[PDB]
């Protein structure tokens, strides 16, 4: 009973541990991802505006060349 | 930093030259009418001072020129220009006096609308959604852009974006006390969470809160809506939520307010609940 | 004769739970009129009518224990058919009824 | 002193019920935003899959009509 | 009765300690391995807005030559 | 709502107006012949029309206009537009008219793949999977998407997709169709993942449904798949799920219907079902005799 | 089926049709002078040729073929289409026979290291040293591929990928009963894992290995080095991985070979280990 306990107490302490850590480790998780979530954001909203930018470049600049 | 107001000083002296090139317009470009790329540099000017005002911290004046810049711009070309324009200076508006910055907001949407870009305009719109949530007290017209929002996303199959808009318009609506449009969105998205693997386990939330708002409304429902959802979803009884709420329906059965006050009591010990949660509660166990 | 759609609602007043009856509108219907009152194609309940001038039109009030006895609940919509007891075969010349205290 | 050790075991019990909720109650949410990203991606490899193609076909029709 | 009670100390310890080290090691990976495709992203960023800037400067130097050519 | 109906009447207008426009540019082309500025025009037309109509609330007829002006298109000798625009009619009709959708979606699929993208092609076969299984009630022409999906994928090595699309066909045939396909995508799955980085301790799963399939094929085959799988991988020797399937057998060969009872009962109470465990167990349960 | 037998005829059909166009094009060059738009033509007849086999499932011919349309093309004074024929020519010769894969990916890194650019070399490097790692047993040039592309990442101040780079280097190195580098290695990447919030975890473990392959050569030196590394992260005694390694260093201090094994055996228990790590403590064991 004594070795069987104390080993319940070390497996106590092992889970306060281990939760922790897994907790603190968790939080990072969540702030990087969102981080990582705007940033994206950013990005999509830039290439939507590249996409049409250049998509109209190329409607007058060919509207051009057909002047000439 | 007033080493930035002195340039922000010569940049009104460009605001002024920008002035004498309109003035040229007036008067001079009858004979350079060909010089449309002088009325282009003339708005490029004007967007590079309001960019120096912007950075001398005078977000009126950055906000004016922005929005002047895109008058000046939308000579019926390069549209896009001018809403891009049109929405920095809403931007620029937006701390300090964002009044004009939601007029502005509502003339960009409408290019975009014409122009067929639905992603932006329903952004813009919860934009203006959350402007005047944060700013304003009206929330009718927030729900009411969030839902237009919503309706944008999902006609381009965005269903994400119009489930968390409608979450948002269902919890208001349930703090508004509008509890049957806040039942049939909780239960409308606890059955879409259940849908997909991913978002299996997020369902006892959703039916949580479709079971709270029609035990709100209707108490003898309260037991057929909790059944109907724990057979639709079999892991419903046992999660917490369903356990609480056949505790405090049954107790209410009987007058007996030391009852569902120590449930409750008990639900806080384990975790802080929320001001919607405790607001509901405390509205609706007076009777 | 139909059966036309309605709502479920609470009984207004006492008396009127004890009695039995399902509280319904003078406008929709008439005291005495028996009443089967459908939910679902297997479930239906057979009440006899008592009208009440507080009783909203569109919508037919059960008291509690007509609302736990009928499965019925405030703000249900439910379909109200008019009931004709047949005299001659359903009248009760003798009921076996279960009592026991409501109140302990 | 085998009695304070099972109180001592029932709080520490109900210091992780508390921590594994709340790491649940997250991890539900960061299931959620990881679908957002998700189809965020998607729609902006999508465009940038687009704007390369139209771009190649208007420069090498442009490169040509030089010609 | 106690043989039954160590029975299932054993297995709680047991299933305890595999599952806890297995989610302590997955985590590590996962996350070490975010930062790359974080720092891609920025490299995403980079040439995206050095290509959008590229593309506008060449745009409005086309126009303009056009123009002056007419 | 005003702008809904003004959105309509615009719309149908503006149809009109290109009809009118592609029969003035046919007469013109002879008549002026101007060259090919009117057809691009009226495509123009025709597209901003539709999407205005799909603005409108309405989503038929928009993917009808679109489906127009990407045939006048693709006359031009222009096909990724064309295609694209296919595409986007064919999403459209996804809520009108399921046929139109798949055929426009296979019409974007054969000229995507001639072009030579493979990857939107997979990507194209997996959504006329989805869309015919969700609605449809049929696997057969949805198992072939996915292993063409899959196809596609391992072509240009994309492994996940392909083993993602390979596991949900060997689910599907298992649900459904003889377990010996099954059994080997399964055992595949499983056997190339011992040195998974991040998998290192879920191939236990796949090995146990081919188990419980070949349990449903037969109990000698039960037994030796056991055994190769208790050898081949020396984890699984020391899983739950090991010792449950082998109680489950031993009970069987003794024709005792109370352990597989309680071993069944216990395995779910313990952890849930997955709606495909206990079906293959209800079936072998027909078969205690 | 079918499908393929039908591709690789139109397939056929189609390299009939750029043999005769490739010799009718050089002939009326010569004789006519007529540019350069038929080569560009039979190169994209070649570059639809090389897809069309790859869709018939003929991955040697449809490799072939992308080499073919990448000579044509920096015949004609092009590269970047021709790296582009020459990185599908090596794909498509992944597999069955990757050896002329290999040379036409050096070749695709030859170019692209004229051109400047440093992240693709570093990535055909690795990929090259996949392929040798995977198809062949050269260890040695999947090492070297390795360095280079570790030494263009950690130039290019690509931390990460240095890093796993350097760890793989590490690995293989100490595979082969090499510890110097493999020590300087790990405990150059546990170094730099020192301040790093998230990579702290993980800095313990490559001091573990480090010690361990250090321990490889004799005992004193891994009792300083284990100490060391204690006094450098004095947390590093929390973890089992010290208290195993002293409880190792003194079993095989007294010639304890039972309590040796009878603690690895323990270890392996509680959380099992891998072929290279048992390799390593087998290794130890032996003297």
């Amino acid at each position: 009973a004594l070795s069987e306990i104390e080993t319940r107490h070390s497996e106590i302490i092992k889970l306060e541990n281990s939760i922790r850590e897994l907790h603190d480790m968790f939080m990072d998780m969540a702030m990087l991802v969102e981080s990582q979530g705007e940033m994206i954001d950013r990005i999509e909203y830039n290439v939507e505006h590249a996409v049409d930018y250049v998509e109209r470049a190329v409607s007058d600049t060919k509207k051009a060349v057909k002047y000439q | 930093g007033m080493d930035t107001s002195g340039k922000q000083a010569e940049a009104m002296a460009l605001l002024a030259e920008a002035e004498r090139k309109v003035k040229n317009s007036q008067s001079f470009f009858s004979g350079l009418f060909g010089g449309s790329s002088k009325i282009e540099e003339a708005c490029e000017i004007y967007a590079r001072a309001a960019n120096m005002f912007k950075m001398a911290k005078n977000w009126s004046a950055a906000g004016n020129a922005f929005c002047q810049a895109a008058q000046l711009h939308l000579q019926l070309q390069s549209k896009h220009d001018a809403a891009t324009c049109f929405v920095d200076a809403g931007n620029a508006f937006k701390k300090a006096d964002p009044q004009e910055a939601i007029n502005c907001l509502m003339r960009a949407i409408e290019i975009y609308t014409d122009m067929g870009r639905f992603t932006i305009a329903a952004k813009h719109h919860i934009s203006i959604a959350e402007i005047y949530e944060t700013e304003l007290v009206d929330v009718e017209k927030a729900i009411a852009h969030y839902e237009q929002s919503a309706d944008y996303y999902k006609g381009e199959e965005s269903n994400s974006s119009a489930n968390k808009c409608l979450l948002k318009v269902a919890g208001y609506a349930a703090q508004l006390e509008q509890y049957q449009k806040a039942i049939d969105i909780y239960e409308q998205v606890g059955t879409s969470a259940m849908d997909s693997p991913l978002l299996k386990y997020s369902a006892k939330d959703y039916f949580f809160k479709a079971a709270l708002c029609h035990f709100c409304i209707d108490m003898l429902n309260a037991k057929l809506a909790v059944q109907k959802y724990e057979e639709l979803f079999p892991a419903f009884s046992d999660s917490r939520e369903c356990k609480l709420m056949k505790k405090l329906l049954e107790a209410h059965e009987e007058q007996n307010v030391d009852s569902y006050t120590e449930s409750v009591k008990e639900y806080d010990s384990i975790s802080r609940l929320d001001q919607w949660l405790t607001t509901m509660l405390l509205r609706i166990k007076k009777t | 004769m139909a059966g036309r759609s309605m709502q479920a609602a609470r009984c207004p007043t006492d008396e009127l739970s004890l009695s039995n009856c399902a509280v319904v509108s003078e406008k929709d219907y008439q005291s005495g009129q028996h009443v089967i009152v459908r939910t679902s194609p297997n479930h239906k309940y057979i009440f006899t009518l008592r009208t009440h001038p507080s009783v909203v039109p569109g919508s037919v009030a059960f008291s509690l224990p007509q609302r736990k006895w009928a499965g019925l609940s405030i703000g249900q919509e439910i379909e109200v058919a008019l009931y004709s007891f047949d005299k001659a075969k359903q009248c009760i010349g003798t009921m076996t009824i279960e009592i026991d205290f409501l109140q302990k | 002193r085998a009695d304070q050790l099972a109180d001592e075991s029932l709080e520490s019990t109900r210091r992780m019920l508390q921590l594994v909720e709340e790491s649940k109650d997250a991890g539900i949410r960061t299931l959620v935003m990881l679908d957002e990203q998700g189809e965020q991606l998607e729609r902006i490899e999508e465009g940038m899959d687009q704007i390369n193609k139209d771009m190649k076909e208007a420069e090498k029709n442009l490169t040509d009509l030089g010609k």
